[PDB]
């Protein structure tokens, strides 16, 4: 077997391979999620499409089960395993207790696998970043976050990947009571938001929707340009305003 | 026993350049049908075919391992088998359970495909293979067709007569046993073609 | 005991690994390989490398294989290394054939091999595999399948690929001319034979230093087929006389 | 380099390892025990930095000890003692002699003094204890090796206590068991900066004998052994 | 033994016997035969005590961890789950338990019976013992679920006296608890003989 | 034991140790082996450095089964531990089919075994690549294996100190319709170019494949051919 | 062959407000031999809490040495004695743990309470312990246990007063109970060891019976 | 004690099983449900000794939607079958054997219906109807007598009363009111259970 | 290179005193004990104006009598929490009796130089953990505090810090402190100070408080149980 240390402390604590780790998400994908009213949102994109590729097969927006999805911004190999992992715990779970999981339940278990192999012998960190959301019991939708140290924390509009400073910076100035009131604004929020890192437009976006018990959802282009063409509207209108 | 827990009936005879397997068709639990079409032969590649009695969670085991093996054995290098070298096989699969063993008496008929010399076989419960020009016979009604195929056997044989010959004495056979009948099938190999045939029995 | 290793596994400072980006570097000097998939079949050309005195076709054939009856692939790295993932995967549909009794999809038999080699750059210590594949089949869910492959656990399908030496050139050269499902098995192999000597380093083809195997299903049955000399003599004259046209 | 691992002599015959294992000796609180006729102590300074840890514990009715280096490592060869004594009276019915005892923890600190990946115990301990023979005083280091004395002491600048003993080590095997005390807690009394005096809150104390099973006092019963003091 | 159980509008109720005998020869008569597992559950004794007390001592241990770690107590059917997968893996050793979990989860009132062969089920009425058989008789006829609680006491209560008067390795004191929406109460304890009087 | 790999992959995408392995067959006592019709031929050169050695104790074409050969290119320590797994796993082929095992098959094996020690835990490759002679179904077979696992079908090869010499006179020579007498002839000449001194017997050895069984030839022949 | 032995060996416990007593016969036995008149039954453990134990030797035997062993391990792990309480339920677990190869020993505590009160655990061999005010485990149990019933519960008595033990009561009572369990059990006799438990510390006795 | 029926028809499958639990003189409930929802279209009837036929349904469906929730479509009946009596012979011959018997109805939308059979030794049989327990003993002959392979839906609902009925009957246990359901084109769907006062 | 149980020219193991180091990143937490129970106060370093601060949970519960505040790695920090829960309960379990904070204390710190690569290391363990605790609850002998390092050398105090600036906070804390001193004097003493020490503000949500009296079970302090003393 192999039993060698390979993340180890430092004069500074500085635990050097989860630094590392944290670099790759600063070049991976952007993904941005949004916790609205009565649904949760997930805007994925930066997809580098090629005109030769079925959209099926990469996709990035994943389910763990009927109540929860999830999206990553990292090392696509190490994610698979991930979510693998982690619907055997759901059907587990859903084995012995006779009720589904809850969002925690699962955040708690994918950060202490997280942990486990920063203190492992032989094994090397993820390179991972997740962005989960749920449908708990009582509605009461729900965003989390990962990180590959092992930590985790609840937001309510949060952005990982490249470029996801600007959006933050860009989300904290519009998230607002009266900016959240139906469905249809939701969406439109992740669409601006993602057309800053965005390079040439509409052309990549992978958006979904989680609603109370439709379990899922991926919209067409159709809408996507229907969207798109209503925020240059939106942005002319109050471009003449100013 | 328990190899009389469900019954079964398997045959197979040579002639001058074809070959021919026989089985009956019924599945029961030990005193009471269930459905009168059980598959007890398979084909093990072209020209080649093995037929099992005994216990049935047992033969389909052996069928699908048989399968496995037989598959990883053509994609490794590319050639139909040969009927001895299966015959090898399957003592090895049933002697690797000395301790713990299976519960079924397997068959074996085929050619050749480099002289088209017919071939049958019988093995035992842990491996002990009879190769016989005459005939071979595996199951509960054993008694009944040995005496039944060594009056009435012949050297050369035409396809037609031997169609003619395996069928009668099946019949006969199993008419005197009651943990097996409900129909008959026969394959008959050629040269070029294969016939594949079911005859009228009896269903009490 | 620690002065002797290079720990194998390890993110760089700016989060790669160096190994498997080593392992591509490779990977692009080996035997050119291109798919294509038509609405009729599903065919894949290769190079060939070896020319000298020696005792060719003796096998079914040296860089195309076959996993099962409906399935085919054409590793394009290190050949040690691959002559044992061949054998990975017959084992892995043989036991899903032993366990549910049917054919084995080919999006799991892709994965359950990407994530045989993803270990190997997280766990162990060990070299991980330099081979990156192009896997053919047809399936009664989606039909006819071509998916890809890369030394870290990495996939993704296509309409129409090619790697090994010189695989951005034809990449490039192949987004414009292919129409989507305006296309058959009679014009893929023309566009093949096509950008084959619109890559290759040599003048042009002998029919020789190449290679083709065509997946189709004929009567129920799924056929999987390589071409004489003959044929392909015909294709690389039908082709020169095309060009001729011009 | 030779000084990063414990399986490398130097040129001169020396393990770097466990000379600077034994350096961690001399930065801990310091610690005295002599030898009489017929009984046997202990003392200790618990550094209090505003509060300390424990610096004394009990392994057996007849058998206790002092400890000075690293607490983590040295409740382990306490676990040990205790088991070893507890397995020797299921057995035979009969309390574990010292010299044993002590044989078996020089054997059991040993081996990681010989392969890869280990780290010898950075603890050095003093035992007393009382059997057939009398009393017993015993050293031991980090190294397997285990000595039998009249008294000693270890922890830093002990060297002034060794010097008062070895002054002043002609005149045991006869004094009474408060004589014995002074002694020890004036012996003590140089390892400070000549700017603190011994008192309540810093000394710990613990006596074994024929007629009583290693007793410890606390904080609150040393005063009776203060009186009596000088500059 | 006799232990028995029932649920209607107001929650649950429970009720045992305080016989133990060796053979032939009463041991004592004494025991406590209703387990107070935690201030929400309550269990049962039968068959083997020392079984039905260490098992039940350790699904109470897992129940306080679970509450700990996901900061929510747990309920009836995830308890009985594990009781029951936890002496499946010793079937066929000897052991012998007869037990019943009763409880007030999110959902409502809940009974569920388990045993060591590995049975579990709910329900609504429920009697386990070498006198069960006698008591069914009592129980259902006199029951219902519109029911006060001040006759749902002296239900249980002749059942327990009925059995304990026909059945000979069953008598001595009887043990009646009720759980509510809170917790459950120790209501009484009486005795045979002082309810032989009682009535005639 | 080590658990770690000592064969790694360099900045440009090769691995090191494989082609540093590759480098010892270079000095490997020159081997040929060449392909007929009723045959096979394999003959290898001995390099005994004095009188006072011995002939008949030291061998290099050592069979593996009754139909099938082998001979070696490099280090001699290295090249018996191949021997003996190739004649048990030949045995094992048996035990289970109760038939001798096909040429192919034991190529394929020995070069997974070969390849094996590549990756593994504290090892290094092979210093040695083999070239090995069978007949099966009526047709002979002639195969080379490398110290990477990679083997190929040859027809009329050669390997050892000057095989870019010796491939370009056997392509020169190769007619196809030999027979098993002048295939011989060729063989020694071949080897007769990368010879000092003044050739014999002793300082050669010989192996053929015919539908008889694999042998070896005595002094005596190898006496008689070196008899033009 | 047979693993296990009988021996005989009845035992007996009381519990008062203030005070508890425990006593045993004083003999040992193979079938219709006699090894020995010198065998106690009762052990002290600390200076509130002592035990008896009856059936097989050997196991009697290892399981006090064990008892032994782990009241130093508690009191070095946690700096303090172990009450009685306490070691009931680490026995009913010690117990336990021999589930398919169980000891054949009846065992019973007897001490003070947290208080001062008095305190005892009937035991079985697998570990199903209940607290008891009196308790005559053993042999003779079926002669003793009737009797203690009447005349310290005051079962079947009408009229009659509560009127509270006392220590000497007990004393002679259990005397008496012991001298009358002789003449018709043969597994008993040739003396009788009395350990007593109060608020000062623990005392013995020593009383002679008939020697068959 | 027990019995599970299984019919199949041109479009439609129709199931049904006995509810109840015992033991030994009394049952102890008249609720009980020996089905199990694999997946939308698939259900399986188990039967047999006492703590096994939970864990081994519970094993399968876990494995099942797993399956489901991993690649992205569902599994075929004839897949689900074989997989079962694979897992079943091989628990076969190991520490904890099970001992069950099990029925799989289910529907497709390429081969259409299907009912299958199992032995507690791992048969795998095929018929287009079959049934378990003592009482099949009383009621195989009647559908071998009246059972026709273009069965319409009530037809096959009156000959499971005929069946019901000759039970009631002849038997000695009680087996007083069942639960039946059906599956089509659609999905499953719950009747009215068949009860007798 | 070097390895992890390598000494160093001083006595002192060098994971460990590297360790040390990052505890002075996180942030900071006091604990205070008195004659009628204890207090636990800690920060929570808010970053962003989106995070939930509702999910940041510094101050666990090990029982009903027991509790716990860490600074350093929380990710870290959660191997050993269950693990002391884990304990106590198996005491309950044999002794029908409560644990100890000092047997608490010990069992935790049983694991903390548990780490090596000789060993076929199944527990995993390579090297130590980067935490700083502080526990604290009532016992048979009043209320206890105590103060763990990563090195496993528990000792107990009366009143600590610890944390970045866990090294003028102590010097005021060692002011203010005398042994009749009650809760709610400590209790806005360890207020202030978080107050003089903090950057931002201090609101109500930016702390957690909770306390062990004797008489009750461990408590944590709601939003609307705080802001009723910050108004000093």
């Amino acid at each position: 077997s192999y039993d060698r240390a390979i993340t180890v402390f430092s004069p500074d604590g500085h635990l050097f391979q989860v630094e590392y780790a944290q670099e790759a998400v600063k070049k991976g994908s952007t993904a941005v999620g949004v916790r609205g009213r009565d649904i949760v949102v997930l805007g994925v994109e930066k997809k580098s499409v090629a005109k030769l590729q079925d959209e099926r097969t990469v996709r990035k927006i994943c389910a763990l089960d009927d109540n929860v999805c999830m999206a990553f911004a990292g090392l696509t190999a190490d994610a698979r395993i991930v979510i693998n992992r982690a619907r055997v715990e759901c059907q587990s779970h859903r084995l012995t207790v006779e009720d589904p999981v809850t969002v925690e339940y699962i955040t708690r278990y994918i950060a202490s696998l997280k942990q486990r192999y920063t203190q492992s012998n032989g094994r090397r960190p993820f390179g991972i970043s997740a962005l989960i959301v749920g449908f708990d019991f009582d509605g009461t939708p729900r965003l989390y976050q990962t990180d590959p140290s092992g930590t985790y924390h609840a937001w309510k509009a949060n952005a990982i990947g490249r470029g996801a400073k600007s959006v933050r910076e860009f989300l904290e100035k519009n998230y607002t009571d009266e900016a959240i009131e139906t469905d249809d604004l939701t969406i439109k929020l992740v669409i601006k938001a993602l057309l800053e890192v965005v390079q040439s437009g509409g052309k990549n976006i992978e958006l979904a929707v989680m609603r109370r018990d439709q379990s899922l959802k991926i919209l067409n282009p159709e809408e996507i340009e229907k969207y798109v063409a209503e925020i240059e509207k939106e942005k002319e209108e109050n471009e003449k305003k100013k | 026993s328990i190899m009389s827990y469900n019954g079964g009936a398997v045959m197979a005879m040579k002639g001058k350049n074809c070959v021919a397997i026989a089985a009956d068709r019924r599945f029961g639990i030990q005193a009471q049908l269930v459905t009168t079409d059980f598959q007890k032969i398979f084909p093990m590649g072209d020209r080649l075919y093995i037929g099992l009695a005994g216990l049935a969670t047992d033969v389909q085991t052996v069928a699908q391992r048989l399968k496995f093996r037989l598959n990883l054995y053509e994609l490794k290098e590319g050639r139909q088998i040969k009927p001895y070298t299966l015959m090898s096989m399957v003592a090895n699969l049933l002697y690797e359970k000395r301790f713990g063993p299976y519960y079924t008496e397997p068959v074996i008929a085929g050619l050749d495909p480099k002289t088209f010399k017919p071939f049958i076989c019988s093995l035992d419960l842990i491996g002990c293979p009879m190769v016989t020009d005459d005939f071979v016979v595996s199951g509960t009604c054993a008694e009944q067709m040995y005496g039944m195929c060594e009056s009435l056997w012949e050297p050369n044989m035409d396809p037609d007569h031997l169609f003619e010959t395996i069928s009668q004495a099946m019949l006969n056979a199993v008419d005197r046993d009651a943990v097996s009948g409900m129909g008959v099938i026969v394959h008959i190999i050629e040269k070029d073609k294969i016939t594949t045939r079911t005859l009228k029995a009896r269903m009490d | 005991s620690r002065r002797y290793d290079s720990r194998t596994t390890i993110f760089s400072p700016e989060g790669r690994l160096y190994q498997v980006e080593y392992a591509m570097e490779a990977i692009g000097h080996a035997g050119t390989c291109l798919g294509i998939l038509a609405n009729d079949g599903v065919l894949l050309a290769a190079e060939r490398r070896n020319i000298h005195k020696l005792l060719d076709e003796v096998f079914f054939s040296e860089k195309i294989y076959k996993l099962n009856e409906d399935m085919a692939c054409s590793v394009a790295g290190i050949t040690s290394d691959a002559n044992v993932l061949t054998n990975e995967l017959r084992l892995i549909a043989q036991r899903y054939l032993l366990q549910y009794q049917e054919p084995i999809p080919c999006e799991q038999l892709v994965t359950a091999l990407c994530d045989i080699k993803q270990a190997y750059t997280q766990f162990g210590g060990k070299r991980p595999f330099g081979v990156s594949l192009l896997y053919i089949g047809w399936d009664k869910h989606y039909g006819f399948q071509l998916y890809q492959s890369d030394p870290s656990g990495n996939y993704g399908g296509w309409k129409a690929t090619c790697i090994g030496n010189n695989s951005a050139a034809a990449v490039s050269m192949l987004k414009q001319d292919y129409k989507e499902g305006e296309m058959t098995l009679k014009s893929a192999l023309a566009l093949a034979i096509k950008v084959l000597n619109k890559t290759m380093d040599v003048s042009k083809l002998s029919a020789e230093k190449v290679e083709i195997a065509t997946l189709t299903r004929e009567n129920g049955k799924t056929v999987i087929r390589v071409l004489k000399q003959k044929e392909v003599e015909q294709l690389i004259k039908k082709h020169e006389e095309e060009e001729a046209k011009a | 380099q030779y000084d990063n691992d414990v399986t490398v002599w130097s040129p001169q015959g020396r393990i770097h390892q466990i000379e600077y294992a034994m350096e961690a000796v001399k930065q801990g609180s310091a610690t005295v025990g002599l030898k009489s006729k017929t009984h046997a102590v202990l003392v200790a300074l618990k550094r209090a930095q505003a509060a300390h840890q424990k610096k004394i514990l009990h392994v057996d009715n007849h058998i206790g000890i002092s400890i000075a280096g690293l607490t983590a490592d040295a409740r382990l060869l306490c676990n040990f003692m205790r088991q070893e004594c507890l397995d020797s009276r299921f057995v035979f019915d009969r309390p574990l002699p010292v010299s044993r005892l002590v044989s078996l923890i020089g054997s059991k600190t040993q081996i990681p003094t010989q392969r890869y990946g280990r780290r010898p115990y950075g603890v050095g301990l003093l035992i007393a204890g009382y059997d057939d023979m009398g009393p017993h005083i015993f050293q031991t280091c980090p190294s397997a090796n285990y000595f039998d004395c009249r008294a000693m002491s270890i922890g830093a600048r002990s060297q002034s206590a060794r010097t008062y003993l070895e002054r002043h080590m002609s005149e045991f095997m006869e004094c009474n068991l408060n004589e014995l005390v002074k002694h020890g807690l004036r012996a003590l009394r140089e390892t400070l900066p000549a700017e603190q005096d011994l008192t309540t809150k810093n000394v710990s104390i613990g006596i074994v004998g024929k007629d009583l099973e290693f007793t410890i006092y606390d904080d609150d019963d040393v005063s009776p052994f203060l009186e009596g003091l000088e500059e | 033994t006799t232990t028995l159980a029932f649920k209607f509008r107001h929650g649950v109720i429970v009720a045992a016997d305080s016989r133990a005998t060796a053979g032939a020869y009463i041991a004592s008569q004494t025991v406590k035969k209703v387990i107070e597992i935690n201030p929400y559950l309550l269990g049962t004794m039968a068959g083997g005590a020392a079984d039905c007390s260490f098992w039940e001592r350790l699904l109470a241990r897992q129940c306080r961890i679970y509450e700990l770690r996901n900061k929510e107590r747990i309920s009836v059917a995830a308890a009985s789950k594990l009781l029951a997968n936890m002496v499946y893996q010793y079937k066929g050793m000897g052991l012998s338990m007869g037990t019943m979990i009763c409880g007030w989860d999110k959902r409502g009132p809940g009974l569920y019976y388990v045993d060591s062969e590995g049975n579990r089920i709910s329900g609504a009425t429920f009697s386990v013992g070498s006198g069960s058989v006698y008591a069914y008789g009592v129980m259902d006829r006199g029951y219902s679920y519109d029911l006060e609680v001040e006759q749902a006491y002296d239900l249980a209560r002749r059942a327990i006296y009925q059995a304990t008067y026909r059945d000979a390795y069953s008598g001595g004191a009887v043990n009646l608890y009720h759980v509510r929406e809170d917790g459950w109460i120790r209501v009484s304890s009486d005795n045979v003989a002082d309810l032989h009087e009682k009535y005639s | 034991g080590y658990s770690f790999s000592l064969t790694t992959f360099s900045p440009s995408g090769k691995l090191v140790q494989i082609e540093y392995a590759l480098a010892a067959v270079a000095g490997g006592a020159p081997s040929v082996g060449i392909k007929a019709a009723n045959g096979v031929v394999l003959a290898t050169e001995k390099k005994q450095k004095s009188i006072l050695y011995d002939e008949r104790s030291v061998h290099k074409v050592e069979p593996i089964t009754k139909h099938i050969g082998l001979v070696y290119s490099g280090m001699g320590p290295d090249y018996r531990v191949l021997v003996h797994r190739a004649r048990k796993l030949a045995q094992q082929y048996y035990l289970v089919y109760q038939e001798p095992i096909p040429t192919a098959q034991l190529v394929q094996r020995v070069a997974s075994v070969m390849q094996e020690y590549t990756q593994s835990g504290g090892v290094r490759p092979f210093g040695v690549s083999l070239l090995i002679c069978g007949w099966n179904e009526g047709r002979p077979y002639l195969f080379q294996s490398d110290p990477s696992g990679a083997y190929f079908a040859w027809k009329a090869t050669a390997m050892g100190k000057n095989y870019v010499n010796g491939k370009t006179f056997l392509e020169k020579r190769y007619n196809e319709d030999l027979e098993l007498e002048d295939a011989i002839h060729t063989a020694i000449l071949t080897l007769k170019e990368s010879f000092e001194g003044q050739m014999t017997e002793d300082n050669i050895e010989v192996g053929i494949c015919n539908e008889a069984g694999f042998r070896r030839l005595t002094p005596t022949e190898v006496k008689d051919y070196l008899a033009a | 062959f047979s693993p296990y032995v009988f021996n005989g060996g009845t035992i007996l416990a009381i519990a008062g407000e203030d005070f508890a007593i425990v006593a045993s016969d004083t003999r040992l036995s193979e079938g219709f031999s006699i090894h020995t008149r010198d065998s106690p039954k009762c052990y002290k453990l600390t200076d509130k809490t002592v035990i008896g134990c009856s059936g097989f030797h050997g196991d009697c035997l290892t399981l006090t040495k064990i008892i032994e062993a782990r009241l130093k391990m508690y009191k070095h792990s946690n700096n303090k004695a172990m009450t009685t309480g306490a070691i009931a339920a680490m026995l009913s677990t010690i117990l336990y743990s021999r589930r398919f190869f169980p000891y054949y020993v009846y065992n019973i505590i007897g001490g003070l309470d947290e208080e001062g009160k008095g305190a005892v655990y009937s035991f079985d061999p697998v570990g199903s312990y209940q607290r008891d005010s009196f308790k005559a485990g053993g042999s003779a149990s079926a002669m003793l246990q009737p009797l203690l019933d009447n005349q310290v519960g005051f079962k079947n008595m009408q009229n009659v007063e509560h009127v509270p033990l006392s220590l000497d009561r007990a004393m002679r009572l259990v005397k008496d109970v012991f001298i009358s369990a002789a003449e018709r059990d043969v597994y008993t006799g040739d003396a009788l060891r009395i350990c007593i438990v109060t608020k000062e510390g623990i005392r013995e006795e020593t009383v002679s019976l008939r020697k068959d | 004690m027990e019995y599970l029926i299984g019919i199949q028809g041109p479009d439609y499958v129709l199931v049904a099983s006995d509810r109840v639990a015992a033991s030994n003189i009394v049952q102890m409930k008249d609720d009980h449900d020996k089905m199990f929802k694999m997946s939308e279209k698939i259900l399986l009837l188990c039967v047999g000794e006492a703590g096994d036929t939970v864990q081994f349904a519970e094993y399968i469906q876990k494995n099942v939607q797993l399956y489901k929730m991993r690649n992205g479509y569902e599994l075929s009946p004839t897949a689900a079958a074989n997989f079962t009596r694979r897992n079943l012979a091989d628990c076969l011959r190991s520490r904890t054997p099970y001992h069950v018997n099990l029925l799989l109805a289910g529907y497709d939308e390429h081969e259409g219906p299907a009912l299958y059979y199992m032995d507690y030794l791992a048969a795998l049989a095929k018929a287009p109807f079959a049934a378990h327990g003592y009482g099949a003993f009383l009621t195989l002959s009647i559908l071998d007598r009246y059972y026709t392979p273009t069965i319409s839906r009530e037809r096959a609902v009156e000959l499971l009363r005929k069946c019901l009925e000759e039970l009631q009957k002849r038997f000695i246990l009680n087996l007083p009111t069942f639960s039946v359901r059906i599956i089509d084109k659609n999905g499953i769907h719950d009747l009215d259970n068949i009860s007798f006062p | 290179d070097r390895g992890v149980n390598t000494f160093s020219p001083e006595g002192r193991l060098f994971q460990v005193e590297y360790d040390i180091e990052a505890i002075k990143l996180g942030s900071t937490a006091i604990g205070i004990q008195t004659s009628e129970g204890v207090c636990l106060a800690v920060e929570k370093r808010i970053t962003s104006p989106l995070m939930e601060p509702s999910s940041i949970e510094k101050i666990v519960e090990i029982d009903a009598h027991i509790g716990c505040a860490m600074s350093g790695l929380i990710a870290d920090a959660k191997t050993l929490i269950d693990k002391a829960r884990v304990e106590t309960q198996n005491h309950w379990f044999t002794y029908n009796e409560t644990m100890t904070v000092e047997s608490v204390t010990q069992a935790v710190s049983n694991l903390a130089l548990q780490f090596g690569e000789e060993d076929a290391d199944p527990g995993a363990m390579s090297r130590p953990f980067g935490v700083a605790l502080l526990f604290g609850g009532v016992d048979e002998k009043g209320p206890q505090l105590f103060h763990m390092d990563p090195s496993g050398t528990f000792v107990q105090c009366d009143a600590r810090a610890i944390g970045s600036a866990s090294e003028g906070a102590q010097s005021s804390l060692q002011e203010l402190y005398h042994k009749s001193m009650t809760l709610k004097e400590a209790i806005k003493s360890s207020l202030i100070i978080l107050k003089q020490v903090m950057e931002e503000k201090l609101n109500a949500t930016n702390i957690e408080l909770a306390t062990v009296q004797p008489g009750q079970n461990f408590h944590m302090f709601t939003k609307e149980e705080l802001e009723e003393v910050i108004k000093d």
